[PDB]
């Protein structure tokens, strides 16, 4: 490993462990904080608790 | 019951719909919802 600071994807700021935040599994592999991409707090809390569910960032979708 | 997947992908916007529509009581899971559509 290597010492990394993990950007946001919409705002390009650190997105650190007290972050509450997403990742894109879709193909740009960012992580995102939750606030910046408009997820509510109980889609959030829904996406994580689900096992089977992912999330996927707008530009990823197309 | 059988699932047509393991992976069930949402976008910001579809989570967002998928949670209120829980919160609703219409669906159980977000799951649930993205199944219908
Ligand atoms: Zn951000
Ligand atoms: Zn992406």
């Amino acid at each position: 490993g290597a010492m990394a600071i993990y950007p946001c994807g919409m705002c390009h700021k650190e997105v650190n462990d007290n972050d509450e935040a997403v990742f894109c599994e879709s193909g740009c592999n960012f992580f995102f904080h939750r606030t910046c991409v408009g997820l509510t707090e109980a889609a959030f809390q829904m996406l994580n608790k689900e096992v089977f569910a992912e999330w996927c960032c707008d530009k990823c979708v197309s | 019951g059988a699932m047509a997947n393991h992976i069930f992908v949402f976008s910001t916007q579809l989570a967002n719909k998928g949670a209120e529509s829980v919160l609703s009581g219409q669906f159980q899971t977000i799951i649930a919802y993205h199944c219908t559509q």
